[PDB]
């Protein structure tokens, strides 16, 4: 069937249901941010308050599909990274944690011609 | 394009059933004085309360006026410190949250409603304070608009007055088989909509403006031919060239 | 499809039993393997499994060809990696 | 007759100019995609071109 | 310093500020400098506004 999905909002002596969407059969990532944002397939559907925590109770995959190998939960922090996107999909990543990588991700280049490039002191 | 402003309206939004609540706003006042017309006993309510916040994915705002002028009629106007007017909120505007109050709210815009009981300086009947956030889930609407899996409607291949995920314009919407795996809409560097998904299906649709630019060959005070992207035009012959 | 893939959980060579089919339990969840494989939620050959196990296999369309796998086999599957330092 | 051979080249660290070394402003500035690249490399690739033209017409014997 | 003395029977209140102003109450404390400074519950001549809001049951404050 089509699945109609709701936030059950619980408060000190109440429950309310806010309707979200007819959830498409084609979701592949959910990312929930500490600052309240929930992004589904890379798009930010929801904004919410600061979160203390999340509980999950995910139910195992539908065993008529391939259902071999792993699905992954990543605990993560925000960082500036240079990303190359093709067809909306990440091809490559570079992390601006060091002064050679901060040069690359200031010139928006994964690799550079020899030269003198302006950099700030650390 | 010859369409004489008979053009269809289109509305594409994240998949919904008809999930509708009205924000009925009642404004009330009484008037008196025989030397000049002046205002007493004003009150305002939103669904019968003093403040309201929308939880349903569609709403309509309505004004009811319940004005009792002895001089026979009242004319009415609005001042808006706001990116909408009440009658415009209904014309498919999309929000993340939307709350309305007869008293100030943290970020609020004001719509002030005025009555002119004897022509000259009017009087404030009420002030409505709107707190809202630009977003995707809650849409203003004219009337509860029917559907079971989706609320959306499109006319394809014809110039349409579209609202698509909060982008407004005139354009031709065409199904393209260039499926794209992330996001919901794709925009130019110019911040204009180029394509969007019907996210309950995966199908992607492309938006093109319904009048394209051309160059007119003008010679001896007539247009003798036109250079175009289009396969058809008012001239009786057409020729295809590489570009 | 005819592909090369890695899988794990609790499965053959306390948290599960296997027979010649089987039953496995962890984290308030029970998985039953029969002709089809099933899941349930429940608070807390005659072969017994005490520790998680991994298998790497490649498919003949009959999946029958495989090698048992050590620690650190998870990094073969395409949607998982060993996270680097920092 | 006086003929000018060269212009004294100038270079900018766009993050230092725009943000005074404020970290939260640098974090915002990276959202303006390649605004810095398209300033810095226009000044650096021009300062390089002057260096190779002028040092290559000043052939001493 | 702000003291709130709110007596909500529903158990708690969240509180927020709007500034038509080049500061916020806790930021005035962070070493700002002035030639004069007057505060009132009623409108003073050149004045900016801080408006203080409570949310006693979540939604409209
Ligand atoms: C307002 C409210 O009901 N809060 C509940 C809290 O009682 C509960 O213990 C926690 C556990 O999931 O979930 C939330
Ligand atoms: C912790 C908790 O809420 N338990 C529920 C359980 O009742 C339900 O069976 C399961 C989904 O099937 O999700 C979890
Ligand atoms: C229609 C409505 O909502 N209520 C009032 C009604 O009680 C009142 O008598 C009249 C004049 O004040 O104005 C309106
Ligand atoms: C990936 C692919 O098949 N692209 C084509 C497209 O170029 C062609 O114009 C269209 C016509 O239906 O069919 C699709
Ligand atoms: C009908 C056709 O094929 N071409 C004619 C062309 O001969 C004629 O000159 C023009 C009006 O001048 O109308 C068109
Ligand atoms: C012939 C063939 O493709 N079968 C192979 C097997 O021999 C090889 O060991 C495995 C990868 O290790 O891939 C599968
Ligand atoms: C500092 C001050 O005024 N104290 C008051 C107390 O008198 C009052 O009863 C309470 C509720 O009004 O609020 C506080």
């Amino acid at each position: 069937v089509p699945y109609y999905c709701f936030l059950k909002v619980d408060t000190y002596n109440s429950t309310v249901y806010k309707f979200l969407a007819v959830l498409p059969p084609t979701v592949r990532e959910i990312v929930i941010t500490k600052y309240g944002d929930v992004y589904v397939n890379g798009f930010g559907y929801l904004h919410l308050g600061l979160l203390d925590a999340v509980t999950i109770n995910f139910t195992g995959h539908g065993t008529d599909d391939d259902v071999s190998g792993f699905w992954t939960i990543a605990s993560t922090n925000f960082v500036d990274a240079l990303i190359e996107v093709q067809g909306t999909s990440i091809q490559r990543i570079l992390y601006c944690d060091d002064p050679v990588s901060q040069l690359k991700c200031s010139q928006v280049a994964f690799d550079l011609d020899d030269g003198f490039y302006p950099i700030s002191s650390r | 394009n010859l369409l004489s402003h008979e053009q269809p309206i289109s509305f594409v939004t994240l998949p919904s059933f008809n999930d509708h609540s009205f924000v009925n706003i009642t404004v009330s006042a009484a008037f008196g004085g025989l030397s000049s017309a002046n205002l007493v006993a004003s009150d305002t309510t939103i669904n019968g309360f003093s403040s309201f916040c929308v939880d349903t994915r569609q709403f309509t705002i309505t004004l009811f006026y319940n004005v009792t002028n002895s001089y026979g009629y009242v004319s009415k106007s609005q001042d808006s410190n706001c990116p909408f007017t009440l009658q415009s909120v209904n014309d498919y505007l999309s929000f993340s949250k939307f709350c309305v109050s007869t008293s100030l709210l943290a970020g609020a815009c004001t719509i002030d409603l005025f009555g002119y009981p004897a022509f000259g300086s009017g009087v404030k009947l009420t002030s409505l304070y709107f707190q809202f956030t630009k977003g995707e889930l809650i849409t203003g609407t004219p009337k509860p608009l029917e559907g079971i899996t989706d609320v959306s409607f499109m006319t394809l291949d014809v110039c349409t007055k579209y609202t698509i995920y909060g982008f407004k314009g005139e354009g031709i919407i065409t199904l393209t088989n260039s499926s794209i795996l992330a996001g919901v809409y794709y925009t130019s560097d110019s911040g204009q909509l180029l394509a969007f998904k019907n996210v309950t299906s995966g199908a992607v649709y492309s938006v093109t403006p319904c009048s394209f630019s051309e160059q007119a060959a003008y010679v001896n005070d007539d247009i003798v031919g036109v250079i175009s992207s289009l396969s058809n035009s008012t001239f009786n012959n057409t020729r295809e060239l590489p570009g | 499809a005819p592909a090369v893939v890695v899988l794990g959980g609790y499965l053959p060579s306390v948290h599960g039993i296997f027979l010649s089919v089987g039953i496995t339990w962890d984290n308030d969840r029970v998985t039953v393997f029969a002709d089809k494989i099933y899941h349930f939620y429940l608070k807390n050959a005659m072969q017994y499994v005490y520790t998680p196990t991994y298998y790497m296999l490649n498919v003949t369309s009959a999946g029958i060809y495989y090698e048992p796998c050590t620690a650190n086999c998870t990094g073969y599957a395409a949607n998982v990696f060993a996270t680097d330092s920092n | 007759e006086y003929l000018q051979l060269y212009n004294t080249p100038v270079s900018v660290d766009c993050a230092t100019y725009v943000c005074n070394g404020n970290s939260r402003c640098k974090q915002l500035l990276t959202q303006y995609t390649a605004a810095c690249k398209t300033i810095e490399s226009a000044l650096q690739l021009s300062a390089r071109l002057e260096s190779v033209e002028v040092n290559s017409m000043l052939t001493i014997s």
